[PDB]
C-alpha cells in the first residue's frame, strides 16, 4: 500500500501549541466546505446549515483542553472522521450518529427535576 | 493432544479414497494446467519479486510462487513432520500460474502424507499422559476419586497455564499463520492474537494490482485465497 | 472500413461465373490493396489497450 | 565512480526479480573496499560494532579474492546467489554510513522506568 | 495397555499413486496435418467436381 | 571450515542456479508440428474429452428427505435430557454443562426438592447461541444431556427456539431408543 | 516409480465389467483411471454405529505413566517445572563484563567481591565504560566469535535443501515449478 | 484383474502390541542447547547498540529485544540490514495493555530471517496519548499491522500515511481490546421504522452477561519453576 488514499494526511504530530492551531483551523474550513456533499452525499432531511452548526458545535466541545498531546490525539482523530465523510464510506446511518437530537421527539415526560426523575427512578 | 480415538475402521477407509483421489486429481489436472484460456488468463498475473515478497510479509504458496525455498513444516519442523518424507513445490516466477502448479503439486505431496501417516501409525494413547490438563475417562472418573476431582476442576477452573508469552507460527495451506498468546497465568488468556495469512496476503493487494486490468484483478483473489475469517476476525 | 469491404464482395461472388479470368484479378488486386491497410492496422499494434506500470526494469546502480 | 548491485532485467535466475550479473565479483570487491573504508572512517575503534564489520567483510573479501569461479565462493561465502550476496553488501554499507549519523555506541538515552518491563512474576 | 484400536495391517498398506498420471496421448502432429489435409483436399475434389457438373447441366438447360 | 559470520551450513543447494531459458532455434519440434497444435487445439481438445468422459458415468446426489447421508455416533444436533431406567430426570443440578459452555447458552437454576434430592427447577438453552462443540455433553458425569443427531427441527419464530426444561425432557423420552444406539458405539471412546 | 501409475484394479472403486471395458480401455486418455464412486461392500461396511471393536475398547496408556506403584506424579509433572524468561537489563550484561560468569570467574577477594558487586549493581560503572575497560580477548570470547566474527542468527534444526531435478521430480522440464526437497 | 476379485483389507492381521513403551522426558530439555546459542547471540547484539537496546529476554528459543520508543528505528534498520541479521520479513505487530504501568501499552514486532531461519521479537512502550515511530518507512507490509493496533488499542504510530480506523464500525468510539472497554461494549443497532434505518442505541441485554471468573483457585497453581540459564550468562559467586 504504497500509494494512499485521496484525502490522506500523513500522521505528524507538532511540539507547538499554534502550528497545531493552523492545523486544527484549516481542518474547520476542510470540514465547512465539505459540508454541502455531505448533504447531497447521505440523502439528508434538513438543510446544510444544520451540518454546518454540528461541525462548529463538535468544535467547541473541545476549546479549552491544554495538554498539547491530548490535543494532538484529538486532531488526528477528527482528520480520520472528515476523511471518512468525505470520501463515502460511512453510510446514512451512521452519518446519523451525529443527529440523535434532531430525528424525532422521543415522547413524553422529559424528567428534569429531581421528582419526575424519582418517579421513574430514572428509568 | 487429540479430543478422542479413532474410530474402529477408519485407518482402512482413508486408504480406499486415496487409491481413487490420485486419478480423481489428475484428472481436475488435465482441463486447466495446459488449458491455453487458463494459460493465458494467468501467466503474467500478479507477479511479485522475491525481495517484496519478504517486504509484504507474504508467506506460503506465495512466497513459494516467487523463488524462496521456504516452508515452516521443514525448516522449523513440528508434529511428527520429521517422521514423515515429503518434497516441496517451490514455483520460479511470481505469477498466479506458478501459484497455481505449486498447489496442483502440494496435493501430490499431501496424499504422499496420507499413505506414509496410515502405514506408520503406532498404538499408544491418544490425549497427554497427566490429568491436571486434559480430563480422564470416563470409565475411570466413574470409580476414582481422584480422577472425579480433577474431571469437575479442568471444566468449572480449568488448568492453569504458566505465565509467559508465545508466539507460535506453523503452516497453513494458505501460509504462515501464527498466534501471539499472552500467558498470565491464570485460566484465562491474558492476551490472544492471530496472526492470519490472509490479512497480509490482502494488505499486499495495492502492491501488486497495480496496472492490471479489471478482469485480472479476480483473478489475482483466487491466488491469495482470502476467506475472510483470516482477514478480519 | 472492413464491413464495407465485405459487403462489397457480395455484388462479386454473386457474379463470380460471369467475370471469369478478369474479374477475379480485378477482385485480387481489391483484396490485397486492402490487405495491405489491414498489414498497416495491425503493424501500429492500433487495437491494444495496453497496461501502463512495468516491473520498472532500470537497474540498481549506486553513488 | 559507480556500482551496479541488482539487475532488474536480464538473464533469468531461480528468484523473482533478480536476474544474472554481469561481472560480480569486481562490483562485490569495490563494495567490500566502500564499506571498509567508510567504517574505519567514522566509527570509533573500541566500537563492538565496527570490529565485527570489519572482521566480518574482511573474511568475505579474503573469500572473493581468493578463489576464481563463482559457484565456489557461494558456497564458501554461505549466503544465497551472488547477486544476493552484492545486495547484502550494498545492504550494509548503507547500514554503516547510516550508523555513524545515528552514533549508537553512546550510553543509551531513554533508561526506562521500574513499573515498566514486570511480567506477572 | 491397548485393546480394541485401530491399528494399521501387519504389512502395511500397499502404495498409491501421487504420482502425475498425464501420458502424452495422440498421434504426432504432422500426422494430424497430413489427415487434414487429406480430408480437405478430396472434399475439394469433390466439391469442383460437382461445380464442374452443375455447369455442365447449365448449359443443358 | 569456519564459516563466515551471516553465514551457516545453509549454503545454496548443488543445482540452485537455473539453466538459461532455451530460444527459439534450439528446440526439438519442428515450427510446423508446433504449430499444429497452435492453429489445431490440441490440448483444448484433450481437456474437452475429459469432461466428455465425465457425461457417461455415475452421478452422485442422494436424494434427501428420502436418502440421508452419513452418520457417525459422535455426530451432534439438538439437545435432549435423558432419563433412568425406571424414570428418573438425571440431571442432579451440577452446574458443570454451564461452567464449560463456550457460547453461555446454558442457564440453570437448582432446588432441592421435596425428596430431599438434588434436582433442577430450571433448565434451559438458548439454541441461538448454542454452537455444538459436545463440551456439556462431555461434562456431564451422570451422562444427562446428550446430542441427538437429530438436525432436522428448523423453525419459524424464535421462541420456539428457546428450549425450557420441558422441551428438552420431551426430546430425551423421544430420542432415547436412538440414543441407546449411539452411547454403544461411543461410551468406551468417551 | 514408487508412487507412479498403478492399473485400476487396485483402487477401490466400481469401475466396469464386460465388454464395455473392453469399449472403455480403447475410448480413455489413460486406461488406469477409476470411475470416482467407492465399491459399496467395502467402503464403510459394518456403519460406525455397529462395530464389533467397539464393545472390546479399553483406554490407551503408556507404561512409566500408567504404573501403578513406581512412579510419583512429582517426577513427571512438567507443567509446574517450566522455565522463566532470562530478563537480562544493561547493568546486569555489565556485571557479565566485568566480574565474570559461572563457568569464568574472573573474582578473587570473595569478601570484597560482594562488594565489587555491589556498586555495579547500584549503577556505579556504565555499560560503554565496561566495553572500553575489558580486554581485547574478553571482547572476543563472550561477545564475538572466537575467530573475531559477529555470531549468525541462530537457527534450531538447520535444513540443507537437496533440488530433485531428474524424472523423480514432479513436473518434467519445461514447467516453471521445481521439486526442492 | 476385476473390481469384483478386488481383496477386502477389513480381512487382514493388524497389528498389535501387548504393551507400549513411552520414555517420560522433559519438553524444555531440547532447546537448551540452542537456547544457549541465542544468549551469546543476544549478548551480542546489546553489545553492538548500547544506545539503544534497554533489555532482552530469552524465555526457550524466542529472543525478546527491550527497546525504547524513538529507538525503535535505529534498531529495525540494523536487524533488516545486518549480514548477521537480516530479519527481512515482518511477521506480526501489536499491543498488549498492562493499565498498572505508567506507560500503558507494549508494542511488540515480530521478524523472521528467512535466510538464517530465525525469529526475533522487539518490545517497546506506549502510553495512549504519546506515539511509537511507524516503520512503514521499512517494510511496507507493516501499516496494516500498524493500522490494527491503531483500532484496537489507540496506540500511534508517527509518519504513518493513512492512520485510520480498520475492521470497527466507521461511527465506532472506543478502543475495544482495551481493560477499560466492556466486553458487550456501550451500544446496539435496530431497525427503526420510524425513521426507516438502523438507529444506535445504549446497549441493553434480554440476558446479561455472566463471568465466571469470579470463582478461580485459591491456591497458586503452578510454582516457581527452574532456569535454563547456561552457567556462562548468570553472575559469579564469589569465591
Ligand atoms: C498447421 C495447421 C494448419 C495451417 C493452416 C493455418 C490455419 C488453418 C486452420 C485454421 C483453424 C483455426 C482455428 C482457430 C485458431 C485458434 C488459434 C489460437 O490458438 O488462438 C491463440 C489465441 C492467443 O494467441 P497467443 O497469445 O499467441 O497464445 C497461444 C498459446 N500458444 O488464443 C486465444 O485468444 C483464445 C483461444 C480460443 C480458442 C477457442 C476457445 C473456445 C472454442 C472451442 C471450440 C471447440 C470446438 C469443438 C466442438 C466439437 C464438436 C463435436
Ligand atoms: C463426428 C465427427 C467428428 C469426429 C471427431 C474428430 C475425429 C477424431 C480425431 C481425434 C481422435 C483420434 O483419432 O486420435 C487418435 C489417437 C491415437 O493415439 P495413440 O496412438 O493411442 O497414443 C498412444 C499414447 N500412449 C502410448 C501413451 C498410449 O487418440 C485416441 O485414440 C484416443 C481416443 C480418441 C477417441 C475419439 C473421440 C470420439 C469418441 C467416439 C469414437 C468415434
Ligand atoms: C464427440 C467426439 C469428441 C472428440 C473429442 C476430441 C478427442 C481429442 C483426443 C486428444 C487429442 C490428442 O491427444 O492429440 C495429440 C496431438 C499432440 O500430441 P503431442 O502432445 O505433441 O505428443 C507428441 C509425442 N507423441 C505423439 C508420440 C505422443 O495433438 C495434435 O497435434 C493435433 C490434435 C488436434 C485434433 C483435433 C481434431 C479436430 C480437428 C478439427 C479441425
Ligand atoms: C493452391 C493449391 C493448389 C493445390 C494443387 C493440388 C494438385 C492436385 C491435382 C489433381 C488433379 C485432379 O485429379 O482433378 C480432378 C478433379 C475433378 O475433375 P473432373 O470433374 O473429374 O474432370 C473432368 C474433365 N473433363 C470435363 C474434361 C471430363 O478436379 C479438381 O479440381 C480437384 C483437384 C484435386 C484436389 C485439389 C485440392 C486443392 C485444394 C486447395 C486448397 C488450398
Ligand atoms: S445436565 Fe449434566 S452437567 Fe448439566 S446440570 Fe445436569 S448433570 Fe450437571
Ligand atoms: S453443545 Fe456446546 S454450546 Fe451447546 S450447550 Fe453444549 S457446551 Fe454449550
Amino acid at each position: 500500500a504504497i500509494i494512499a488514499t485521496a484525502f490522506a494526511e500523513t500522521v505528524k504530530f507538532s511540539g507547538s501549541k499554534q502550528e497545531l492551531q493552523k492545523r486544527t483551523l484549516a481542518l474547520y474550513r476542510q470540514f465547512l466546505r465539505g459540508a454541502p456533499t455531505f448533504a447531497d452525499l447521505y440523502e439528508v432531511q434538513f438543510s446544510i446549515p444544520t451540518i454546518r452548526t454540528k461541525i462548529r458545535q463538535e468544535f467547541e466541545r473541545h476549546r479549552f483542553v491544554d495538554d498539547l498531546s491530548i490535543q494532538n490525539v484529538l486532531y488526528a482523530k477528527g482528520h480520520m472522521e472528515y476523511q471518512e465523510c468525505i470520501n463515502a464510506w460511512k453510510q446514512q446511518a451512521q452519518f446519523l450518529k451525529y443527529f440523535p437530537e434532531e430525528d424525532d421527539i422521543q415522547g413524553r415526560h422529559q424528567p428534569s427535576n429531581f421528582v419526575d426523575k424519582f418517579l421513574k427512578n430514572r428509568a | 493432544g487429540v479430543s478422542q480415538d479413532l474410530p474402529a475402521g477408519l485407518l482402512d477407509d482413508i486408504y480406499m479414497w486415496a487409491t481413487q483421489f490420485g486419478d480423481r486429481l489428475d484428472e481436475i489436472e488435465e482441463l486447466l494446467t495446459d488449458n491455453r484460456i487458463w494459460k493465458l488468463r494467468t501467466v503474467n498475473i500478479g507477479t511479485v519479486t522475491a525481495q517484496d515478497a519478504l517486504n509484504l510479509g507474504l508467506s506460503g504458496p506465495m512466497l513459494r510462487g516467487s523463488g524462496i525455498p521456504f516452508d515452516i513444516r521443514k525448516n522449523a519442523p513440528y508434529d511428527a513432520y520429521d517422521k514423515v518424507d515429503f518434497d516441496v513445490p517451490v514455483g520460479m516466477n511470481g505469477d498466479c500460474y506458478d501459484r497455481y502448479l505449486i498447489r496442483m503439486a502440494e496435493f501430490r505431496q499431501s496424499l504422499r502424507i496420507i499413505e506414509q501417516c496410515c502405514n506408520d501409525m503406532p498404538a499408544g494413547a491418544v490425549k497427554v499422559e497427566d490429568f491436571k490438563i486434559n480430563s480422564p475417562p470416563r470409565n475411570l472418573m466413574k470409580e476414582d476419586m481422584e480422577a472425579l476431582i480433577h474431571h469437575f476442576l479442568l471444566y468449572t477452573k480449568g488448568y492453569s497455564v504458566p505465565p509467559g508469552e508465545t508466539y507460535t507460527a506453523i503452516e497453513a495451506p494458505k501460509g504462515e499463520m501464527g498466534v501471539y498468546v499472552v500467558s498470565d497465568g491464570s485460566e484465562r488468556p491474558y492476551k490472544c492474537k492471530i496472526r492470519a495469512p490472509g490479512f497480509a496476503h490482502l494488505g499486499a493487494f495495492d502492491h501488486i494490482a497495480r496496472g492490471h486490468f479489471l478482469p485480472d484483478a479476480v483473478a489475482i483473489i483466487g491466488t491469495m485465497d482470502l476467506v475472510f475469517g483470516e482477514v478480519d476476525r | 472500413p472492413f464491413d464495407l469491404e465485405i459487403s462489397t464482395l457480395l455484388p462479386y461472388v454473386m457474379s463470380i461465373y460471369l467475370v471469369s479470368n478478369y474479374g477475379f484479378t480485378i477482385v485480387l488486386l481489391f483484396l490485397l490493396i486492402l490487405i495491405i491497410g489491414f498489414v498497416y492496422e495491425i503493424n501500429t499494434n492500433a487495437l491494444k489497450i495496453n497496461k501502463h506500470n512495468k516491473p520498472n526494469t532500470d537497474s540498481l546502480i549506486y553513488k | 565512480q559507480s556500482v551496479l548491485v541488482q539487475m532488474r532485467e536480464g538473464t533469468p535466475i531461480g528468484l523473482t526479480g533478480i536476474y544474472q550479473h554481469p561481472n560480480p565479483r569486481p562490483a562485490l570487491i569495490a563494495l567490500y573496499e566502500a564499506t571498509l573504508k567508510e567504517l574505519q572512517d567514522k566509527h570509533p575503534k573500541d566500537s563492538v560494532y565496527r570490529q565485527s564489520i570489519e572482521n566480518l567483510t574482511a573474511h568475505r573479501k579474503q573469500i572473493v579474492e581468493d578463489n576464481e569461479v563463482s559457484e565456489v565462493i557461494e558456497n564458501k561465502i554461505g549466503a544465497g546467489l551472488i547477486e544476493e550476496v552484492v545486495i547484502q553488501a550494498h545492504e550494509e554499507l548503507e547500514l554503516a554510513k547510516k550508523m555513524s549519523e545515528w552514533k549508537p555506541w553512546e550510553e543509551l538515552e531513554e533508561k526506562p522506568l521500574e513499573d515498566q518491563w514486570v511480567y506477572f512474576n | 495397555p491397548s485393546v480394541g484400536q485401530d491399528l494399521p495391517p501387519v504389512g502395511g498398506y500397499e502404495p498409491v499413486q501421487w504420482r502425475r498420471n498425464l501420458p502424452a496421448r495422440g498421434f504426432r502432429p504432422l500426422v494430424y496435418l497430413a489427415a487434414l489435409c487429406g480430408i480437405c483436399g478430396y472434399g475439394f475434389y469433390r466439391a469442383l467436381g460437382g461445380i464442374q457438373e452443375r455447369r455442365e447441366l447449365k448449359r443443358e438447360k | 571450515n569456519i564459516y563466515a559470520g551471516g553465514s551457516a551450513a545453509a549454503a545454496p543447494p548443488a543445482g540452485f542456479r537455473i539453466h538459461r531459458p532455451a530460444t527459439w532455434e534450439e528446440s526439438e519440434e519442428g515450427a510446423l508440428s508446433k504449430a499444429t497444435k497452435y492453429f489445431l487445439l490440441a490440448e483444448m481438445f484433450r481437456g474437452l474429452y475429459v469432461v466428455l468422459e465425465q457425461f457417461f458415468r455415475a452421478p452422485y446426489t442422494i436424494y434427501y428427505p428420502f436418502e440421508k447421508g452419513p452418520v457417525s455416533p459422535r455426530f451432534r444436533g439438538e439437545h435432549a435430557l435423558r432419563r433412568y431406567p425406571s424414570g428418573e430426570e438425571r440431571c442432579i443440578a451440577c452446574k458443570l454443562c454451564e461452567a464449560i459452555c463456550p457460547a453461555l447458552a446454558i442457564t440453570i437454576d437448582a432446588e432441592e426438592r421435596i425428596d430431599g434430592s438434588r434436582r433442577t427447577t430450571k433448565y434451559d438453552i438458548d439454541m441461538t447461541k448454542c454452537i455444538y462443540c459436545g463440551y456439556c455433553q462431555e461434562s456431564c458425569p451422570v451422562d444427562a444431556i446428550v446430542e441427538t443427531p437429530n438436525v432436522e427441527y428448523a423453525t419459524e419464530t424464535r421462541e420456539e427456539l428457546l428450549y425450557n426444561k420441558e422441551k428438552l425432557l420431551a426430546n430425551g423420552d423421544k430420542w432415547e431408543l436412538e440414543l441407546q444406539y449411539a452411547l454403544d458405539a461411543d461410551a468406551p471412546y468417551r | 516409480l514408487p508412487g507412479g501409475p498403478v492399473p485400476v484394479f487396485k483402487k477401490y472403486t466400481v469401475g466396469s465389467k464386460g465388454i464395455w471395458e473392453k469399449l472403455r480401455v480403447l475410448l480413455a486418455i489413460a486406461p488406469n483411471r477409476s470411475t470416482g464412486n467407492p465399491i459399496v461392500p467395502l467402503y464403510r461396511v459394518p456403519t460406525p454405529g455397529s462395530r464389533p471393536e467397539a464393545n472390546v475398547y479399553q483406554d490407551p496408556s503408556s507404561y512409566p505413566t500408567n504404573d501403578i506403584a513406581e512412579n510419583p506424579y512429582w517426577k513427571r509433572d512438567h507443567r509446574r517445572a517450566y522455565p522463566q524468561t532470562a530478563f537480562f537489563d544493561q547493568k546486569t550484561v555489565t556485571g557479565l563484563l566485568e566480574l565474570g560468569s559461572e563457568a569464568t570467574p574472573r573474582i578473587a577477594d570473595g569478601e570484597a567481591g560482594t562488594k565489587a558487586l555491589a556498586n555495579i549493581a547500584n549503577g556505579g560503572v556504565s555499560f560503554t565504560q565496561a566495553l572500553g575497560k575489558s580486554s581485547k580477548d574478553v571482547i572476543y570470547g563472550e561477545v564475538l566469535t572466537v575467530n573475531g566474527l559477529p555470531p549468525v542468527a541462530p537457527t534450531l534444526a538447520p535444513k540443507q535443501w537437496k533440488i530433485i531435478e531428474g524424472e523423480a521430480a514432479i513436473y518434467p522440464k519445461g514447467y516453471p515449478c521445481r521439486t526442492f526437497h | 484383474p476385476s473390481w469384483e476379485n478386488i481383496k477386502d483389507i477389513r480381512l487382514d492381521p493388524k497389528v498389535h502390541v501387548d504393551e507400549v513403551y513411552e520414555p517420560i522426558v522433559n519438553p524444555a530439555d531440547r532447546y537448551l542447547q540452542h537456547v544457549s546459542d541465542l544468549h551469546q547471540y543476544a549478548k551480542y547484539i546489546m553489545a553492538a547498540l548500547p544506545k539503544y537496546i534497554q533489555g532482552f529476554s530469552v524465555w526457550k528459543d524466542e529472543l525478546t529485544l527491550h527497546v525504547a520508543p524513538s529507538a525503535v528505528i535505529p534498531v529495525t534498520t540494523f536487524l533488516r540490514d545486518n549480514t548477521s541479521t537480516q530479519y527481512k520479513s515482518i511477521i506480526d505487530i501489536t499491543a498488549v495493555d498492562y493499565p498498572s504501568r505508567e506507560n500503558r501499552f507494549e508494542v511488540v514486532y515480530n521478524f523472521l530471517s528467512v535466510r538464517h531461519n530465525s525469529r526475533i521479537r522487539l518490545k517497546t512502550y506506549a502510553t495512549e496519548v504519546t506515539p511509537v515511530p511507524s516503520i512503514t518507512c521499512l517494510y511496507e507490509g507493516a501499516n496494516w499491522f500498524e493500522r490494527e493496533a491503531y483500532d484496537m488499542y489507540g496506540v500511534f504510530f508517527e509518519g504513518h500515511p493513512d492512520l485510520r480506523r480498520i475492521m470497527t464500525d466507521y461511527g465506532f468510539e472506543g478502543h475495544p481490546l482495551r481493560k477499560d472497554f466492556p466486553l458487550t461494549g456501550y451500544t446496539e443497532v435496530r431497525w427503526d421504522e420510524e425513521k426507516r434505518r438502523v438507529v444506535y442505541e445504549p446497549l441493553e441485554l434480554t440476558q446479561a452477561f455472566r463471568n465466571f471468573s469470579a470463582g478461580s483457585t485459591a491456591w497458586e497453581p503452578v510454582g516457581p519453576g527452574r532456569d535454563d540459564r547456561p552457567d556462562s550468562f548468570k553472575l559469579p559467586t564469589p569465591k
